[PDB]
DNA sequence: AATGTTCCAGCGGAATCGGCAGCGGG
């Protein structure tokens, strides 16, 4: 599941059917506690950031990161927050739209009787 | 054919025949008839499934592929013989080899070298076999009559003991006696007619014990009881008896031989052999030993024996059963004849010791 | 003399035995071993009626063997020449080398030198062979370097093992460069792993090293969960040949490391595709000897299980029961003291927990840890004898401190306490975790089934603790155990040549009851056995406990499933109510008769009780009681009102 | 056994083994016959 | 040549019956 797994996230039919499923996928991988699973995801959440970007998907971007940051929060995990705080990666922070040329802000500023039973024997 | 297979059939029986002589180099052949077996055991059962194989698959096609062969095969197996000679199994491999070897010519006087080799083996084997047992010697004797003989006719008196030791050995065992019965015809037609004929009369007397039965084995039924076959006949002449008769046609019988039909085979052997050499299953007409057998074992009558009834109690005579009870007991050629004849010598001899010595 | 000058000389029988014994004598004049292996690697290609050969290629293959005899009479000189060659000629250079490890693995009977002596002096010149496994090399290539070293560390052991006895560092560079390979494929990589029984046991800082590329062999080819492609696809088919590669490695080496790959895989999943042959190798693993690495296994295993490891309850149950519990079960050691003793002490303390009702992620922890704890426990006890836990031996010893006064009684009131408590415990007020809660009480009650099979094997505590209950204070028994609200379906009717095959794999380098939908209720098959047992331990009744059955049984108040339940019980110990039989009418006969068995009036649960209750005819009478009259003929009614079932044999049954 | 097919498969398994059981008994009651006491 | 008769050819009803499928058992 190393490319075809890309090969899937690349393209597919209509912009879902795979969407859902590489959620379970990654929140299946953040169950289990090994490394290289949290590093697999961190390469789905990239190449999700890079796909919308390039194919006008704010929408599902947004609201992919604002589910996940929940249910993160929720869950007893920290070292996958470690990693995405060290990489950074929240909503669009240019002008809560498509497209500007503004620094990223909304990252940061979103994140800094019987008993006796028992004894006659 | 449809696949395109100019010598695929003799690559294979090639490489056939070497893994066999590979099998058969590496095996250490150190059940085996007498009170020994300071060997391998795994190795015999291999050995012994080898060779069976060999037997089932080796003669058929025994064309020119095999013509190559003959030499090497029968120079390991006769060396790793006569080192081993207890094997049992190298003279099956032997059988299967000079059958071959003969069914194609191969034997006129290289060639020469492997017809010296089979003389030697074969008078070698032909002496040794006089301290062998049932098996060993079965296979002994397959071997020495398979010998083509046809031009090995030096010193067939070497040779006529063990023919005739296989049609004693018949009547019990089937295979050696058809195995016999080649033998003598190859023998017969091949040999020279001056050679043979002092050997007839030590020959052919050994075939007597083949004619004893007089249309009374009728131990199973002479006809057909019932089958799905005759089920469906009963109703009509339609698709399911064509159907029960084709798949009954290829019965594939490999019973080797019912003892019938080498009774017939006899028969027509004894015809087939002249009618002066014919005459030599009897003895030589009013000699010593005919006037001999004319006389009562014992002049006064003995084993007076009263059967007793519930009026009378009369008397009859063991002492007049006592030779067809013995012939009978020693070469009944039936099995269930044999059994009741030793049943009744063992009463007799019983009776004989009890009337030698009573009150 | 081979080289055709038009065709092919065709050789035969003797016209190769003839240059056998030519060659074989040219080797016996003098050295010549320079110059074999020269004419040996020369590339003349010859051609037949197509050229595909190198007169080397051909002349090695026809001979073969008279080559490697000479070829190991002088070693050391042939291998360095023979792999000086190998960048240009690797082709001939491996398949010689090949030629002389066989060789020389066939004669391992008479020497044993022989075979070290290769195997090291390759290694001595591993480095002469590099672009062979180097990366942009063929892949043929690899396979022929994974082959060659298979070969290499088959015949004689692992030799370089430790402390880079041989060329151990180049070899471990070598295996884990090539297990590391991201271009490259699972099945090259399965026969990789196929030689993991050589360097799963070694120390760490390099196991490390091969743990963690194992690791990176699990992620990037291993499906998410599990059985997300289908089968048929090469996908499955491939994942499916590593899984049994890596199945195969284990059961070969009882390497503790690869157990927290095993089961970690078969345990984020509900049930693997091939979950089957995970037992099966489990079964062969525990079952062999070598207690000692046995017990590392079980101490592995229980690590993965106990540790906190924040994850699903479903995973952390799964490791305890199928991995730890199958390696338990089948054979550990009748002395295996050390699991033994070291799992006593820390598990009754965690069953003297208290549930922490805050957040369900933690209670649904804390029940799956004591489930699987106390699943131990059972097997424990289940497998193991009366005295060492009663006796003058290790059970005061190290649930106390030393000796006690006290023989063995103390760690078993001590559990059995809290296992009354817990599957004897009311539930009314709790509606948030009910299957996990209802497996908890379960668990609970089949070790204290296998406990006090084991107290002294005394007539009656097993109506007090199995069987008493308490409800005036909703503090009862089955009605825990039950799920009580799963309405059952109840379908209608448903030497030497051994010896010579075994070179040739080193040269090729390749070679009760019936589960229906209730007896399958993980209390069921414990059940009877207690029974059969206590029945066979020692006639108006049974001091109590029939009676307890019978009340829950005969009384249609007692909610269906429990009734179910028991009449199931008692069609599988027919053989024991047998002569207790004439109690056991107005029970099953009521029940059989009643029109609120279940769906349609299921006709499964009716059949065998039927049965049952007519194979003690001459016993047990059902006339001479009104109730049990009428409810004979409320029977017959039904069952002929319903016999009809289209299907002809059924029918005919009925 | 509600699949009608798979019981067939089976008693093809069967059938070709009572099949072989009747050819090798037919071929061995000649020898049983001719050494039978 | 107009027509009626004879003749030949073709279709269908009705009874019979055999075997062709498909369906259970071994």
């Amino acid at each position: 599941a190393e490319n075809f797994r890309v090969l899937v996230k690349q393209k597919k039919a209509s912009f879902e059917e795979a969407s859902n499923q590489l959620i379970n996928h990654i929140e299946q991988f953040l169950d289990t506690n090994e490394t290289p699973y949290f590093m697999k995801s961190i390469d789905c959440i990239r190449a999700f950031r890079e796909e919308a970007i390039k194919f006008s998907e704010e929408q599902r971007f947004n609201n992919f990161l604002k589910a996940l940051q929940e249910k993160v929060e929720i869950k007893q995990l920290n070292h996958f927050w470690e990693i995405v705080v060290q990489d950074g990666i929240t909503l669009i922070t240019k002008e809560e739209a498509s497209g500007s040329s503004v620094t990223a802000e909304e990252a940061k500023k979103f994140l800094a009787d019987v008993d006796d039973l028992l004894d006659m024997i | 054919s449809i696949l395109a297979s100019e010598s695929l059939n003799h690559l294979l029986y090639d490489e056939f025949v070497k893994s066999v002589l590979k099998i058969v180099e590496k095996l250490d052949l150190t059940d085996p008839a007498a009170n020994l077996h300071p060997a391998k055991p795994k190795d015999f059962s291999a050995f012994i499934n080898l060779v069976e194989f060999c037997r089932e698959i080796l003669p058929e096609k025994q064309a020119e592929f095999f013509e190559p062969w003959v030499y090497s095969f029968s120079y390991e197996l006769i060396l790793q013989s006569t080192r081993l000679p207890l094997i049992s199994g190298f003279y099956k491999l032997l059988s299967i080899t000079v059958r071959n070897a003969k069914k194609i010519k191969y034997f006129e006087g290289e060639k020469y070298s492997c017809f010296a080799l089979f003389v030697k083996f074969g008078k070698e084997v032909a002496v040794k076999m006089k301290q062998y047992k049932d098996e060993l010697l079965a296979s002994c004797l397959t071997f020495l009559l398979s010998l083509p003989h046809n031009i090995i006719e030096l010193d067939v008196r070497a040779y006529v003991p063990a023919l005739q030791m296989a049609f004693k050995l018949g009547l019990s065992y089937t295979p050696l006696a058809e195995v016999g019965l080649n033998a003598l015809e190859e023998w017969s037609i091949y040999i020279d007619r001056h050679v043979m004929q002092p050997y007839y009369k030590d020959i052919l007397p050994c075939l007597d014990g083949y004619l004893k039965t007089s249309a009374l084995s009728d131990e199973t039924k002479n006809n057909w009881e019932v089958s799905a076959l005759s089920r469906a006949a009963q109703k009509g002449f339609n698709k399911v008896v064509l159907k029960h008769l084709k798949k009954t046609k290829n019965l594939s019988s490999n019973e080797a031989i019912s003892l019938e039909e080498i009774r017939i085979r006899v028969v027509q052997m004894l015809g087939s052999l002249g009618g002066q050499i014919n005459k030599n299953l009897l003895t030589v007409t009013s000699s010593d030993e005919m006037m001999k057998s004319y006389v009562a074992w014992d002049r006064e009558k003995r084993l007076s024996f009263a059967v007793p009834f519930r009026e009378m109690k009369p008397v009859i005579f063991l002492d007049v059963f006592l030779p067809r009870v013995t012939e009978l007991a020693l070469t009944a050629s039936d099995r269930q004849t044999k059994v009741a004849a030793c049943e009744l010598l063992h009463s007799m001899v019983m009776f004989m010791l009890g009337k030698a010595t009573q009150m | 003399g081979i080289a055709p000058g038009q065709c092919l000389p065709s050789l035969d029988l003797s016209c190769k035995q003839l240059a056998s014994g030519l060659l074989e004598l040219a080797f016996a004049f003098g050295g010549l071993c320079e110059r074999l292996v020269s004419l040996l690697l020369n590339p003349a290609v010859l051609s037949t009626a197509v050229i595909h050969f190198s007169h080397g290629e051909y002349f090695y293959s026809l001979f073969s063997e008279t080559i490697n005899t000479e070829l190991l009479k002088n070693l050391d000189l042939a291998v360095l020449e023979l792999m000086q060659s190998s960048v240009d000629n690797t082709k001939m250079v491996s398949a010689v080398l090949n030629g002389m490890l066989d060789q020389s693995f066939r004669e391992r009977a008479n020497q044993k030198h022989q075979g070290l002596k290769l195997a090291t002096t390759i290694l001595q010149h591993w480095k002469k062979c590099d672009s062979w496994w180097a990366k942009d090399s063929p892949l043929e290539t690899k396979m022929a370097v994974l082959a060659l070293l298979a070969k290499i560390l088959q015949i004689d052991s692992s030799v370089s093992f430790n402390t880079s006895h041989g060329s151990f560092p180049e070899v471990f560079t070598t295996y884990i460069s090539l297990l590391a390979d991201t271009k490259l494929d699972l099945h090259l990589k399965g026969q990789a792993v196929t030689l993991l029984p050589f360097f799963t046991s070694l120390t760490g800082g390099s196991l490390e090293e091969l743990r963690r590329v194992l690791e990176q062999l699990i992620v990037a080819h291993f499906p998410m969960q599990s059985r997300e492609f289908p089968p048929g696809t090469p996908r499955f088919n491939n994942y499916v040949d590593c899984m049994k590669k890596f199945l195969d490695a284990l059961e070969l080496s009882q390497s503790p490391m690869l157990l927290e790959l095993m089961t970690e895989v078969l345990c984020r999943e509900q049930q693997h595709v091939m979950e089957e042959l995970f037992q099966s190798s489990f079964r062969r693993i525990a079952r062999r000897g070598s207690c000692v690495t046995q017990v590392g296994l079980l101490e592995s295993v229980y690590e993965m299980f106990r540790k906190d490891d924040p994850r699903l309850s479903f995973t952390r149950q799964s490791f305890v029961d199928r991995s730890l519990l199958t390696l338990l079960w089948h054979c550990s050691l009748d002395a295996l003291r050390e699991f033994f003793s070291t799992i006593v002490v820390d598990a009754i303390d965690v069953l003297k927990s208290r549930f922490t009702k805050l957040n369900e992620s933690t209670f649904d922890t804390q029940i799956t840890k004591k489930m699987g704890y106390y699943k131990i426990l059972d097997v424990m006890y289940s497998r193991l004898p009366k005295d060492d836990v009663h006796a003058k031996e290790s059970k005061i010893n190290q649930v106390f401190h030393g000796s006690c006064i006290t023989e063995g009684n103390e760690l078993t009131k001590t559990l059995i306490k809290l296992c009354y408590d817990a599957f004897t415990e009311n539930m009314a007020g709790e509606n948030q975790l009910l299957e996990r809660r209802r497996l908890y009480h379960c668990a609970a009650y089949n070790c204290a089934i296998s406990v006090i099979c084991c107290v002294f094997n005394e007539l009656k505590f097993y109506q007090g603790f199995l069987f008493s209950e308490k409800p005036e204070k909703n503090l009862l028994i089955f009605e825990n155990l039950i799920d009580l609200k799963r309405r059952y379906n109840f379908p209608v009717e448903v030497s030497t040549l051994s010896e010579e095959m075994s070179q040739f794999d080193f040269s090729t380098g390749v070679q009760e009851l019936e589960m229906d939908e209730l007896n399958r209720h993980e209390c069921m098959a414990p059940l009877t056995a207690l029974v059969k047992h206590m029945h066979r331990s020692l006639p108006r009744d049974l001091p109590s406990w029939m009676k307890f059955l019978h009340g829950k049984l005969g009384n249609p108040i007692v909610p269906l499933n429990i009734r179910l339940f028991l009449a199931k019980l008692v069609i599988n110990t027919e053989e024991v109510f047998r002569p207790y039989a004439k109690h056991w009418l107005s029970p099953l006969l009521q029940l059989a008769a009643s029109e609120n068995n279940g769906g349609e009036g299921i006709h499964y649960m009716v059949v065998e009780i039927v049965a049952t209750i007519l194979s003690w005819t001459g016993l047990a009478t059902p006339t001479g009681v009104p109730k049990d009259e009428v409810l004979a003929n409320r029977l017959l009614n039904f069952l002929m009102k319903h016999v009809f079932h289209p299907k002809r044999a059924v029918f005919r049954h009925n | 056994m509600r699949d009608q097919e798979k019981l067939s498969l089976m008693y093809a398994r069967k059938g070709v083994a009572e099949q072989k059981r009747e050819k090798e008994i037919k071929s061995e009651l000649k020898m049983k016959q001719d050494a039978q006491v």
